RNA sequence: CGGUAUCUAACCAGAAAGCCACGGCUAACUACGUGCCAGCAGCCGCGGUAAUACGUAGGUGGCAAGCGUUGUCCGGAUUUAUUGGGCGUAAAGCGCGCGCAGGCGGUCUUUUAAGUCUGAUGUGAAAGCCCCCGGCUUAACCGGGGAGGGUCAUUGGAAACUG
């Protein structure tokens, strides 16, 4: 389909060898489209624009689905993987996206128009793309917890 | 006016046409300076919402203190935050007087208004940022209705919104209803600026 | 429980969830039977029955999944702790995910969901979130 | 904690340090005591001028001054600029700001404002440094 | 048709004095910040007009004038022993 | 002695009034007792609201109207039919 | 106050733009001069003869009758964590026990109304923040009405929960 990548790093790492030193490139790629999907992946390769591609082609296969009522998610999620958290809660219409660094990327690349997020723990850029990614699996429709439990949609609430 | 300087450099370096045709741009479209045919340069995210913020308020021409105040004061009207932003730009009586054809660029009808050619609902007015509502009638001052450069600013009209109304052998309009992004502007996302002035 | 047995009551359904079991007993209470009334009445679990012994009695409670799990019931947290007792105004009833879940308060007339207590206008003690 | 633990013995936060202490202390004269008052800028003399070496790896000669202020504190300040003409005796006016380098120094001369002069041929970053504006 | 005069009840606490009494007034207060009911007990001073009272009873008093240096409250009934 | 006075505000040579109630001792600005109204002078008919039956029964107890307090009163009919429930 | 506001005629683009920054955070790059010297610096840190970091110049970016520096206060700081943190190895379980005060306390019935919830009355002055109208050629500003703010006093109700 429709993909749109956006790069949120670009990290030169390193081992060390009896004769020195050998570094490579890996590069964090946030993919997806303005309809809800969105997903991310990671690459390495001793040349830039090839972490780039291993990434992109990395990424498209962890695609989610974001529930995204009246462009905006349904409730409040916290996401706790590894050792940081993010924090997003629903905003008002018209209120923009205000997040982090990797957490916008995941949050606009996805089509949430409106969202408040704050980033309760480390500042890693994986981490927090694994936690913003964790805390949207944490989301549920009002449709589905209707069915669910029974109760019409309208009775739930 | 209030910033007084070249026209087609700012258009050249935001990069679109603002208050204009084009003219600013069939030639030479880059940036200025001794650099812009050398290189161009990747835009990070702070420079995105700072492009976007100049390109609205280099479009209307006001000062940094107005613009912010103005946002401040349309963030307390109901509905959405960006749009009441940028439709109570557009009724500020330079907008108006712009648009109704009695100049032909904002700097123009801005420079009308302050020598107090126009006269608001039979008054004269010698201010450029008098916010202007529904229903209220605007003139010539009859004093001034005849001269060259108000007579040829209807030569080349751009053709009135259609949320105006205005006629020329009384050399009068009115604004009839309001805009709702709809009409106004087409290459500005409101959102960024929102999230700009919400850091 | 030595201290506050609605806490254990609800971190036993939490225990229960965790490995898919299907149903849990355990000892019997004038406010606990109340507690599960509601939740199968709201419909977060399957069913509830009373079995009776010598001492005080037996309360055992039917689970719910989805078809394929997806657990109907998943979260629980108590708020009122018997360290510190939090109290509700009729204007400050909390709402939980934004309606999606329910509150329980101990108002003047009985136990009552979030929702109930916003109709005749009264509040009191909360006492757990569900959702 | 527990709550009753926070009851009995509430959170004590912690407390900030001052880092210019000269600056906000002053001196009266009648009952010869420091007061506390927090002044932007201060004036004192001069005692003597000369220079340092700063730390390792950067290495020059940093122009210094050791001041005596109005409320009896004697400090070390830096001198900006290309070339000055303090003396001994001379009165000068010194405001926060730290060098990193020079291990003592903790204040820093503002120029042009006393009996201190500008920097001369001075063209750009001119209001810093106290210099008109030629031509 | 008359206005009234504030009224506490209490516990008994020292009657070593003479026509005195000091009783103690117990009650809950909710903290500044963490929200929690703490007891406080405030003691005070009344006029027992036949020594009447004695230590660890339950008794309840009222306001009155002051009668003494620190003496405002008259006793009004012993409510238990 | 407790007066009906006048009690000035608004801006630099833009003056409004608040016709209220106050000891001659208390400050100009200072402490009220209670408000009965305002006049503005710079309209043509002056522009004048009082409470009537307030300020009716409040200078039956001995408060004495300043002079213009006076005028505006008389010009509103109050003292007259203060008068007249005097006698009636 | 004061011939102050305001109004009407005629004349000239003529008298009227500076301050800081351009290695990264942070929006904006080239040339010459200097050679661990002169100097810069909020942190990481530049300068050792080809410096986008020092000095100047051309250009660019922010602001604008202002622009910077210093001083103090709040935020970012979840870095005193009630909301909102922890204690195997990163800072952090007293060497262990008996225990006064204190804190908390299994199941059910009846009563009470201290805590809890709710109605009404009185009060929380004026100015200030907020909401709605109005007047200054708009704005700042000035008026008019209202709301909000209490572990508040009196009096009447409900009894699930704690006592
Ligand atoms: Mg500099
Ligand atoms: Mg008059
Ligand atoms: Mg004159
Ligand atoms: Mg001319
Ligand atoms: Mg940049
Ligand atoms: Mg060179
Ligand atoms: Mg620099
Ligand atoms: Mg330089
Ligand atoms: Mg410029
Ligand atoms: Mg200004
Ligand atoms: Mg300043
Ligand atoms: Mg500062
Ligand atoms: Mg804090
Ligand atoms: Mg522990
Ligand atoms: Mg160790
Ligand atoms: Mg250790
Ligand atoms: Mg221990
Ligand atoms: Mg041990
Ligand atoms: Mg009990
Ligand atoms: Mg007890
Ligand atoms: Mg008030
Ligand atoms: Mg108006
Ligand atoms: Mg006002
Ligand atoms: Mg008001
Ligand atoms: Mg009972
Ligand atoms: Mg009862």
């Amino acid at each position: 389909l429709d993909l749109e990548e956006r790069v949120v790093t670009i990290n030169r790492v390193a081992k060390v060898v009896k004769g020195g030193r050998r570094f490579r490139f890996t590069a964090l790629v946030v993919v997806g489209d303005k309809n809800g999907h969105v997903g991310f992946g990671t690459g390495k390769a001793q040349e830039v624009p090839d972490a780039i591609r291993k990434a992109v082609e990395d990424a498209k296969k962890n695609m989610v689905f974001v529930p995204t009522v009246d462009t905006t998610i349904p409730h409040t999620v916290v996401g706790h993987f590894g050792g940081g958290e993010i924090l997003l809660k629903p905003a008002s219409a018209g209120s923009g996206v205000t997040a982090g660094g990797p957490v916008r990327a995941v949050l606009e690349l996805a089509g949430v128009a409106d969202v408040s997020s704050k980033s309760l723990g480390s500042n890693t850029p994986i981490n927090m793309v694994r936690a913003t990614i964790d805390g949207i699996k944490q989301l549920k429709n009002a449709e589905d917890v209707a069915k669910l439990r029974g109760k019409t949609v309208e009775e739930l609430l | 006016a209030r910033y007084t300087g070249p026209s087609w450099k700012v258009s050249r370096r935001l990069g679109i046409s603002l208050s204009g045709t084009g003219k600013e741009l069939e030639r030479r479209p880059y940036a200025p300076g001794q650099h812009g045919p050398t290189q161009r340069k990747k835009i990070s995210e702070y420079g995105l919402q700072q492009a976007e913020k100049q390109k609205l308020r280099h479009m209307y021409g006001l000062t940094e203190r107005q613009f912010k105040n103005t946002f401040n004061k349309a963030g307390k009207l109901q509905g959405k935050h960006g749009e009441n932003f940028m439709i109570l730009l557009e009724q500020r009586l330079d907008n108006i007087v712009y648009r109704l054809g009695l100049a032909r660029t904002r700097r123009a009808a801005r420079q009308l208004v302050n020598h107090g050619h126009i006269t608001v609902d039979g008054k004269r007015v010698d201010i450029p940022s008098y916010q202007v509502s529904v229903g209220q009638v605007i003139s010539v001052r009859e004093k001034s209705a005849k001269n060259s450069a108000i007579a040829e600013s209807l030569e080349v009209s751009s053709f009135v919104p259609e949320y105006v109304t205005f006629d020329a052998e009384t050399l009068t309009g009115s604004l009839n209803r309001l805009p709702e992004r709809s009409e106004l502007a087409a290459e500005i996302n409101e959102a960024f600026i929102v999230e700009f002035y919400s850091r | 429980v030595m201290t506050d047995p609605i806490a254990d009551f609800l971190t036993r359904i939490r225990n229960a969830n965790m490995v898919k079991h299907d149903k849990l007993e355990l000892p019997a209470s004038k406010i606990k039977k109340e507690i599960a009334e509601i939740l199968k009445r709201e419909g977060f679990i399957r069913d509830v029955e009373y079995i009776e012994d010598d001492n005080a009695g037996t309360i055992r409670v039917f689970l719910k999944y989805g078809a394929t799990g997806e657990r109907v019931i998943t979260g629980l947290k108590r708020i009122s702790k018997p360290g510190l007792r939090v109290y509700a105004k009729s204007t400050e009833v909390p709402k939980v995910l934004n309606g999606l879940g329910i509150a329980i308060v101990s108002t003047s007339q009985g136990v009552l969901t979030d929702k109930e207590a916003r109709a005749k206008q009264v509040g009191g003690e909360v006492l757990a979130y569900v959702w | 904690p527990t709550i009753n633990q926070l009851v009995r013995k509430p959170r004590q936060s912690k407390i900030k340090k001052s880092t210019s202490p000269a600056l906000n202390k002053g001196l009266n004269s009648f009952k010869r005591e420091l007061t506390d008052v927090n002044s932007p800028q201060k004036r004192g003399v001069c005692t003597r001028v000369g220079t340092m070496t700063p730390k390792k790896p950067n290495s020059a000669l940093r122009k210094y001054a050791r001041v005596r202020l109005s409320n009896g504190i004697e400090v070390t300040a830096y001198i900006p600029g290309i070339g000055h003409n303090l003396q001994e005796h001379s009165v000068v006016l010194i405001r926060g700001g730290r060098v990193k380098d020079l291990p003592g120094v903790r204040y820093h001369i503002v120029r042009g404002a006393l009996d201190t002069a500008g920097v001369e041929n001075r063209g750009q970053s001119r209001s810093k440094y106290g210099t008109k504006k030629p031509k | 048709d008359r206005n009234q005069r504030k009224v506490y009840t209490g516990r008994v606490v020292s009657d070593k004095m003479d026509k005195t009494i000091t009783v103690v007034v117990e009650t809950y207060k909710k903290h500044g910040l963490y929200g929690k009911r703490v007891k406080y007990s405030k003691k005070f001073k009344a006029h027992d007009e036949n020594n009447i009272a004695k230590t660890g009873d339950v008794v309840r008093i009222s306001e009155t004038r002051p009668l003494s240096a620190t003496k405002h409250f008259r006793l009004l009934e012993v409510v238990e022993e | 002695a407790v007066k009906i006075r006048l009690k000035r505000m608004g801006s630099k040579k833009k003056p409004f009034y608040r016709i209220v109630v106050a000891d001659s001792r208390f400050p100009r600005d200072g402490r009220s007792i209670e408000t009965i109204g305002t006049y503005n002078p710079l309209l043509d008919p002056v522009e004048v609201k009082i409470d009537e039956e307030a300020t009716l029964k409040w200078m039956h107890n001995g408060a004495k109207p300043s002079d213009t307090v006076r005028n505006l009163l008389s010009r509103e009919g109050i003292m007259e039919k203060f008068h007249n429930q005097k006698l009636g």
